[PDB]
């Protein structure tokens, strides 16, 4: 996922 | 206007949903286009880390  | 908000608190600029579906615990995912990238990087995320946003109206 988008994170960092 | 939508922004995905990770983990880590920051936010990501949506280009367009993309499409839509409810998983295994009946939660909606929605299938994002993000901003700056191609199909290849479309990746579902949950409703909930989704937000709408708009120019600030003191109202």
């Amino acid at each position: 996922r988008k994170s960092a | 206007n939508l922004y995905f908000q990770g983990a880590s608190g920051d936010l990501y600029e949506v280009e367009r949903i993309v499409d839509k579906r409810k998983n295994k615990k009946g939660k909606w995912e929605y299938l994002i286009r993000w901003k700056g990238y191609g199909s290849t990087e479309d990746t579902w995320e949950p409703e909930h880390h989704l937000l709408h946003c708009e120019e600030f109206i003191d109202e």
